[PDB]
């Protein structure tokens, strides 16, 4: 009967175990209860996490913020201040892109143009409706390293936005530090992760003549919007 | 030269009957704001505003937690205590 006791404790051991969650963290989403928390942030379904390649496990520290409806700048300070504390951030609204024109604005008698429309000369529209600005600013070498493109937590934070604002909007990222921070710009026969842009990082060693430097760390987008449309063969018809 | 003027957190101790009347008027309904100096006439136009300073983000009054969401937690100070 030695089997009977023995099976018996075993199984309130394991009753045990199943209230209590840090028991059962186990270093990942492995558990259930992790599982069941994931779900309740919309990541419940099997594959989502292909789709993100990041240790999704990460964004259980976000979970209070996933259970709104909108993506406020708390978030993204959040998700800053989570990756490396110490960074500070701040984000505007409304930050204007130009976006191009399908067709320029022109004059016609046959199907003219009314003024309803709000149109704009042919060349560039504005836009301050889909971008938000998120300023960075660090006070070590080793922080701005890491968030300089190449950096790992200039990845990890592309890794988050992916989900956390997905296509609701996109976000222009900048740093500003001391220029002591940063590095002189120089040539290499070969391209390398960490070396300078010429658009963003790209600053030029000064002659002993510091000052705070803003510059680029790059722009989040997930849909680019290219053109595979294949016009239409057929579509739905019903006249109901 | 000492004297912080940047702003005056003015506080109105007073009941609620009276209170959330005056507020409303010192902050919504006011035409013009003037200062009196002794050894002067009183009728010196300045350029000043009165604005509710109760819907603070210095404060918090808690050690609010890097995981939770302030609009929580500013509804709970409304309702438990108003003379904030």
């Amino acid at each position: 009967l030695d089997i009977f006791s023995h099976r018996l404790i075993t199984q309130y051991y394991r009753i045990w175990r199943k209230y209590s969650y840090p028991a059962t963290f186990e270093a990942g989403g492995q558990d259930k209860t992790s599982q069941y928390l994931l779900g309740l942030a919309r990541l419940g379904i099997p594959g989502c996490a292909q789709n993100i390649a990041t240790p999704v496990s990460r964004f259980l520290a976000l979970l209070p913020l996933m259970l709104l409806p909108g993506r406020t700048a708390e978030g993204l300070t959040s998700l800053v201040t989570l990756l490396a504390p110490g960074t500070q951030a701040r984000v505007w609204h409304h930050d204007r892109r130009r976006i191009p024109l399908k067709t320029p604005l022109t004059m016609r008698v046959h199907h003219p143009v009314s003024l309803k429309s709000r149109p704009v000369m042919g060349d560039h529209a504005t836009d301050v409706n889909g971008q938000v600005l998120l300023q960075l600013s660090t006070q070590t070498g080793s922080e701005v390293q890491g968030w300089l493109p190449g950096g790992h937590l200039y990845s990890d934070l592309l890794a988050l936005l992916h989900v956390y604002l997905g296509s609701r909007l996109d976000v222009r990222l900048q740093l500003c530090v001391e220029r002591s921070l940063l590095p002189d710009a120089r040539l290499s026969c070969r391209p390398a992760a960490g070396s300078p842009q010429l658009g963003r990082t790209a600053v030029m060693r000064t002659q002993a003549k510091a000052r705070v430097m803003t510059i680029s760390l790059g722009r989040y987008q997930r849909v680019q919007e290219h053109y595979q449309r294949k016009e239409t063969q057929e579509n739905g018809d019903y006249r109901w | 030269s000492q004297v912080d003027l940047h702003r005056l957190s003015l506080y109105l101790a007073a009941e609620a009957p009276v209170s959330s009347t005056l507020h409303l008027m010192m902050t919504k309904r006011l035409a013009a704001l003037y200062l009196r100096l002794p050894g002067n006439d009183e009728r010196i136009r300045i350029d000043g505003w009165f604005s509710p300073g109760g819907f603070a983000e210095e404060d918090r009054l808690w050690p609010k937690g890097d995981s939770a969401f302030s609009g929580y937690q500013l509804l709970l100070e409304y309702f438990t205590f108003r003379e904030k």
